[PDB]
RNA sequence: GUGGAUUAACGAGAUUCCCACUGUCCCUAUCUA
RNA sequence: GCAGUCAAGCGUUCAUAGCGACAUUGCUUUUUGAUUCUUCGAUGUCGGCUCUUCCUAUCAUACCGAAGCAGAAUUCGGUAAGCGUUGGAUUGUUCACCCACUAAUAGGGAACGUGAGCUGGGUUUAGACCGUCGUGAGACAGGUUAGUUUUACCCUACUGAU
């Protein structure tokens, strides 16, 4: 027999298995697609999470109810000292 | 509603109505029953089929019987104009046929549910369900001609203009050559075309204007030919009923 | 909190404030308006027998008499004595709107103070005159 | 219509607010016996009458509040028992 | 007399403030409301596109005439600085410390006389007399206590809510020294003060205001040249038919 | 719009420019289209389509026989 | 009976197995997550000496709160200040990636203007932004004289 | 049944002032209002109508208006400045006064 | 659907489930309002519909005038007593739950509102703003 | 066909409402052995 | 269903032995929309809580076709199961029926999913009372009360961990 009272499912099935990670450093699985006429740029950085705080910003957003008003927002601070370049790796496109 | 009747939903012929209600029953009820089930399951299966078909027909009839206006419960002018446009006895008789067929469908539903209460087999219950649905089908097939008449009168009555009988009103009148229609074209904005032949306007039209910050209506007239009392058509009946009923200038 | 102060000081169980009662005890017309109340079905003594300091309604008049004799009433009367601590005191304690608070203090020690004390004296003798030979049972007749 | 107000003269079925039956009886009474069986002290509006009856029957609440529903049910039970003239 | 809308509502008095020498418009969305005011007015008086206390209801919170402007205590000092920067020095802006914080609901003023709520403090009444420079009178409006929302007033005449009595009209017009009539606005609304702004040469209403209502308010506010405010005796047939 | 207005708009303005050729091409495609519906429709709609086709064929042959018998 | 922090029915007669989608117990947290579209509110330098100040604040202070970040310490380097929440706890390593597509929202096109940055203590209920403000509010103490 | 039944009497009749004093109080129109050419929406002569700037600088919910662009100050480099608003733990508006 | 409300409403903490008593804050003749439904609420199994400040509900009158009782009417919530957040940052609450009687087009039945009114409700409803003398 | 019909007090007897009160619930969280 | 007129195939080339598809009329009126306070309901071994999947016979959302489809709002169809489908009230219970809110409150299967996952009632007795029958012991699936089943540490499956 049918359920007689519909309800949505508890939880997301695309975030399975709920297991421990393989490292502390989570790995980047996609990079922005290359455009061979732009200048040479780095596409990511790496730093350390150091706490939260609170700010006040003066908001400019045309069409909203908070246009030209003051808004309290939470922010996160990441400590980013410089990074230092030590090597280079080349990758070839194989039919695997 | 009161002044305009572009709110009657739709009506269907008898064959299309039968197709709609019976295919709705077959689609929205379960269709799989087995001989090995319990007899209460079998009786509830066929009882649900009978009740659902009856309630579908009753709902389709009850939409019409409240959509169409009551001829004897409206203004005298609107009653006389509707009486001239379509015959009053044909109107009343067709809606009475709809009401009688509705009550007979409820009777068939109740009697065959009571007969399904004591069925002893899938074969017996199936024959009873088929007999009930066939009797309902015979009723709806006997309803053929009032449905076609009511379809025509709904399609005509939807387009009809909106005259308030209790407002500021200028009535125009005269002989069948244009005059009045050209004058209404001058004083208002409308679509009443001016043409040198006599019965260019076979109905009556409304225009609106504003004088001293009030809203005025202006009703155009087809034309009364020459005739005393009973030689006139419904076209001249429209005009003389408008003059007889509209307290106007 | 725990359970006691949650049961007592909940927002739907809030009681009237001292500075509102101080403004009630000033202005003799407001004292007459608070003594001559209309009939009310949701008040204990049908809106009558009301204490202005302890802003509560009594059942009978003998209940008001024993309440006026008691020790809770004397605590509230001692609380309603001096300058009644509005936001001006907090501002001037922070060092802000200090001249306005000083005008307020000298005004309350010049004018509003002795008026409040004279109204409180007249009210005390009026209540002591009225609540003297009262019976303990009450006529339920609300007229 | 008021089928429940018609049936309320007969024995009570599941009443939640008797303050429709109370003015019904107050229209459907002569004053000569109600003021004797209840000793009404003055104004005979339904609210004041129900108030003095709550304070007379002792139908008070926490604080000293007249409960109106209980005492109007007491009047309706008096009508069930038959201590008011009726015909 | 024109007809506009704020977004799709006819309450012009809720979202605008109009006097003889400046205009105040609520911000939000587009430039259609400001441009309607600017199309009718031009560069003749300043139009200031402002907010009060973060809200858009700026006609019912402020109160001003030709001489001054009054903002409630709920306004901020940045908004008050913006107003002082936009308006010239001939109009003075005062912030009031008053319990009744809807000043446009509790007073109804022109350049000479102001009606007020009866429960307004003496310091507030002295401040109204000092800043706006007017004669203050405590008065109801046929029993209603919100005189700014239930009356609309200028230097020529006045329009009150339609269930006002004739002796109330007589006493109030003697106090106000202007001809006073009762009527509706926005197709039959009793709140005539919060659906229509007006000064000596302009009135703005909502799109649903009918043509009899428009003709009556043009007459009583003496706006067009053919409006001597006694034309209701020649316009009475419209009213008796209405 | 008052009393019947679509045909007055037709007489006053016209129909579409591509109106007639579309109707001719629709009637030309209907012959291919009625055979595609006899072969693609399954279930109950196929049985209903076959019943309507049988009724139409009997009606047409009855009309032909009655016309030739009545005229000759 | 047998507790209430549970799923009551974990399966039926058919299929005669527990299915892969029927919510059992186990490890929570320590998962790798990617979150997108976080706006950068300030890129601060490690030698600015007023990088916690704005054009509406006029006070010489850095972004380090009063007493340090709880379980972290001072900043003393360059920093990124982004809007909202970020996966992981404090003092963990984060990878910041550029946008993988061109965003066509106005939120990605606005220009943020900070008015104030909070630097009170998060170890407790802080109510002073600078130690000079705390000393000026409290006044002179017994050890100060 | 009533006097032109009652919902006409306080509306068709105008209340008269009946003067009580000797204060003259006249309507005021600033003369720049009398010196307007009337806006006509189907002409090339038109003034500007800020709706136009909003149209050619984006949409309705896209154009961002500068409210400091119509301030009346003593200098015109001052129109795009900002107030300091806070210094240490104090508000600048609490201390801002002449003298 | 959302009739009478000018613009949009942002998210505010809901305080009043279905089955709550609130005060009546206008002079129409009622004393309290019993909340039986909330206009424009979602559907979820086991979840009660809940109203917050600035919402239109369907209510009945339990105490008050004898004419107003035994009928269902629209009302608008004007005071909440459950603490919500302003976007200029502070949390705040009132002393009681209170609302006023309205028609489905948003217009008000009474003539004046006693006590303060939340500025979010006054910004969302123009006829509430025209009938109130104290806005927070 | 004229044990039957009521009954104050009493009851770990059976059924239905009201006031008060609340984690029964919305909708869960945290702490101790 | 009964009765009558037909008339393509028919009785494997016969029309009227004897069938007979598609049609067509009759018969079932408180027969001029009238009455009908009615739920004329069904249901006795299941009902509720919790939770997960599948079908399409599609209620809503996406895209199309037709309609006297002016606009707006609907009606009837085609593809389509990606996604949703509620809060209460009430009779022993459930369906049905009511009150709202809603974009919508579609229909089904999985031992009428989930009677040793948990619970009210049954299976399931022994005490007692009323009604009816029996001379009596007793009986009644007539009515009302009170009433004992109580793993997991094993293998697999599943969730996490070496
Ligand atoms: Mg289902
Ligand atoms: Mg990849
Ligand atoms: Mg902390
Ligand atoms: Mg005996
Ligand atoms: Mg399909
Ligand atoms: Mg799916
Ligand atoms: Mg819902
Ligand atoms: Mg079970
Ligand atoms: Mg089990
Ligand atoms: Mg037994
Ligand atoms: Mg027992």
């Amino acid at each position: 027999s049918h359920r007689k009272y519909e309800a949505p499912r508890h939880g997301h099935l695309g975030f399975l298995p709920r297991k421990r990670a393989a490292s502390i450093r989570a790995r980047v699985k996609a990079f922005p697609k290359d455009d061979r006429s732009k200048p040479v740029a780095l596409t990511s950085f790496l730093g350390y999470k150091a706490g939260m705080t609170t700010i006040v910003r003066d908001l400019d957003r045309p069409g909203s109810k908070f246009h030209k008003r003051e808004v309290v927002e939470a922010v996160t601070v990441v400590d980013t000292p410089p990074v230092v370049v030590v090597g280079v790796v080349g990758y070839v496109e194989t039919p695997r | 509603m009161q002044l305009s009747w572009k709110d009657i939903p739709t009506v269907a012929p008898a064959n299309d109505l039968l197709d709609i209600v019976l295919n709705r029953t077959q689609r929205k009820t379960p269709t799989v029953i087995r001989p090995g089930f319990k007899i209460t399951r079998i009786r509830a299966f066929y009882m649900r089929k009978v009740k659902y078909t009856g309630e579908g027909f009753v709902e389709k009839f009850e939409d019409i019987l409240k959509g169409f206006p009551n001829i004897n419960d409206v203004h005298p002018f609107h009653r006389d104009l509707m009486d001239t446009l379509y015959e009053k006895n044909h109107y009343k008789i067709s809606l009475a046929a709809i009401s009688r067929a509705k009550s007979l469908v409820e009777q068939v539903a109740r009697d065959y549910v009571r007969l399904l209460k004591f069925g002893q087999s899938l074969f017996q219950c199936k024959q009873l369900k088929r007999a009930a649905l066939g009797r309902m089908a015979t009723i709806v097939k006997k309803l053929r001609d009032p449905l076609a008449y009511l379809e025509q009168v709904r399609q005509h009555i939807g387009r009809l203009p909106s005259i308030d009988p209790n407002t500021r009103t200028l009535l125009i009148c005269g002989y069948p050559n244009v005059g009045k229609s050209s004058f209404l074209r001058c004083i208002t904005k409308s679509d009443v075309d001016v043409q040198p032949y006599a019965f260019t306007t076979k109905s009556l039209y409304v225009g609106h204007f504003d004088y001293k910050y009030l809203r005025f209506q202006a009703i155009d007239t087809p034309g009364i030919l020459d005739r005393p009392t009973e030689e006139m058509n419904n076209i001249e009946m429209q005009s003389i009923y408008a003059i007889a009923h509209l307290r106007s200038c | 909190m725990g359970r006691y102060s949650v049961k007592r000081y909940k927002t739907k169980r809030r009681t009237r404030d001292l500075d509102l009662i101080y403004n009630d005890l000033s202005t003799k017309e407001s004292v007459q308006k608070l003594l001559n109340q209309p009939l009310d079905e949701t008040k204990p003594g049908l809106g009558q027998h009301y204490c202005i300091h302890c802003a509560k309604y009594m059942e009978t008049a003998i209940a008001l008499k024993t309440h006026l004799k008691g020790k809770v009433h004397k605590r509230r009367v001692k609380e309603l004595r001096g300058v009644p601590y509005t936001q001006e005191v907090s501002d001037a304690a922070a060092g802000y709107n200090l001249n306005k608070f000083l005008n307020r203090v000298q005004e309350i020690t010049q004018s509003v103070g002795p008026e409040k004390e004279s109204n409180e004296a007249l009210l005390k003798e009026h209540l002591d005159s009225t609540l003297a030979n009262v019976k303990t049972t009450e006529p339920t007749l609300p007229w | 219509e008021e089928d429940i107000l018609f049936r309320g003269v007969v024995r009570v079925e599941h009443v939640t607010h008797p303050e429709q039956y109370i003015p019904g009886v107050l229209k459907r009474c002569q004053v000569k016996h109600l003021e004797r069986t209840y000793e009404i002290s003055g104004w005979k509006d339904a609210t004041e009458f129900i108030e003095i009856l709550a304070r007379k029957q002792g139908r008070l609440l926490k604080g000293g509040e007249p409960d109106e529903s209980g005492v109007s049910k007491q009047i309706l039970n008096d009508f069930n028992r038959g201590k008011i003239p009726w015909f | 007399a024109t007809r506009t809308q704020f977004e799709n509502s006819n309450e012009i008095g809720v979202f605008s403030k109009l006097t003889n020498t400046y205009c105040l418009v609520a911000v939000g969305g587009s430039e259609n409301f400001y441009s309607a005011f600017e199309a009718e007015l031009g560069d003749a008086i300043p139009i200031v596109h402002t907010t009060i206390a973060g809200t858009r209801i700026i006609g019912r919170m402020t109160a001003g005439n030709r001489r001054g402007l009054l903002v409630p205590t709920q306004t901020t000092d940045q908004e008050l600085q913006h107003l002082r920067n936009s308006l010239p020095d001939s109009v003075k802006i005062q912030r009031v410390e008053e319990r009744l914080s809807a000043l446009g609901n509790v007073i109804c003023c022109n350049d000479y006389v102001a009606l007020v709520h009866p429960d307004i403090d003496r310091e507030t009444e002295e401040l109204i007399s000092d800043v706006l420079g007017v004669e203050v009178f405590r008065q109801t409006i046929s029993g209603n206590i919100l005189v700014g929302s239930y009356c609309s007033l200028s230097n020529q005449g006045g329009l009150v809510h339609p269930q006002t009595s004739v002796q109330d009209q007589e006493e109030l017009s003697s106090l106000l020294q202007v001809p006073l009539v009762a009527g509706t606005v926005n197709r039959g609304s009793s709140v005539v003060g919060a659906g229509m702004v007006v000064n000596d040469y302009l009135a703005v209403t909502g799109l649903d205001t009918t043509a009899p209502e428009l003709s009556v308010i043009e007459s009583i506010f003496r706006l067009q040249d053919a409006q001597p405010e006694s034309i209701s005796g020649n316009l009475r047939d419209t009213l008796i038919e209405t | 719009p008052q009393n019947d207005y679509i045909e007055r708009h037709i007489k006053q303005h016209g129909k579409r420019l591509d109106h007639e050729e579309r109707k001719r091409k629709r009637e030309a495609r209907e012959s291919h289209k009625i055979s595609e519906r006899a072969q693609k429709l399954t279930g109950w709609k196929g049985k209903q389509f076959a019943k309507k086709r049988y009724a139409e064929k009997v009606s047409m042959r009855k009309k032909i026989k009655a016309h030739e018998q009545s005229k000759v | 009976h047998r507790g209430l922090r549970k799923v009551a029915c974990i399966g039926a007669w058919h299929p005669a197995h527990v299915m892969w989608s029927v919510a059992r117990a186990g490890q929570r947290g320590y998962h790798s997550r990617t979150s997108i579209n976080h706006k950068i509110y300030r890129v601060g330098k490690g030698d600015d000496e007023a990088n916690g100040a704005t054009s509406f604040d006029r006070t010489k202070k850095t972004i380090t709160p009063m007493g340090g970040f709880v379980h972290y310490g001072e900043i003393k380097n360059d920093f990124i200040m982004v809007k909202g929440c970020i996966p992981g706890n404090r003092k963990r390593i984060v990878t910041l990636r550029k946008s993988l597509y061109t965003n066509t929202s106005r939120k990605a096109l606005e220009e943020v203007s900070l008015k104030w940055i909070d630097t009170a203590s998060k170890f407790g209920k802080g109510r002073f932004q600078t130690p000079a403000e705390k000393h000026a509010f409290m006044g002179t103490l017994k050890k100060d004289l | 049944s009533q006097s032109r039944i009652n919902n006409v009497l306080n509306k068709i009749h105008v209340a008269q002032p009946q003067a009580r004093d000797d204060v003259k109080r006249t309507p005021f129109i600033p003369e720049s209002v009398k010196n307007l050419k009337k806006y006509d929406p189907e002409d090339p002569n038109r003034r500007k109508l800020a709706r136009d700037i909003e149209a050619e600088n984006g949409g309705a919910g896209v154009f961002n208006v500068n409210l400091k662009d119509k301030y009346l100050l003593e200098d015109d480099e001052w129109k795009n400045d900002i107030m300091p608003e806070i210094l240490d733990g104090k508000n600048v508006y609490d201390f801002l006064d002449p003298e | 659907s959302g009739n009478g409300a000018q613009g949009t409403k942002f998210r505010i903490s809901l305080g009043l489930p279905v089955g709550a008593i609130m005060n009546c804050a206008d002079n129409s003749g009622a004393r309290n309002l019993y909340i039986i439904a909330v206009k424009g609420s979602g559907s979820r199994l086991n979840r009660l519909p809940a109203a917050s400040l600035g919402d239109m509900v369907m209510a009945t009158v339990k105490k008050g005038k004898p004419e107003l009782r035994k009928k269902v009417m629209p009302a608008i919530v004007v005071r909440q007593a459950k603490s919500w957040r302003r976007r200029d940052g502070v949390f705040l609450y009132f002393e009681d739950n209170a609302g006023v009687i309205a028609n489905p087009k948003g217009e008000m039945k009474g003539s004046a509102i006693t006590g303060p009114v939340g500025k979010e409700c006054a910004d969302l409803w123009p006829r509430v703003a025209s009938n109130s003398g104290v806005v927070v």
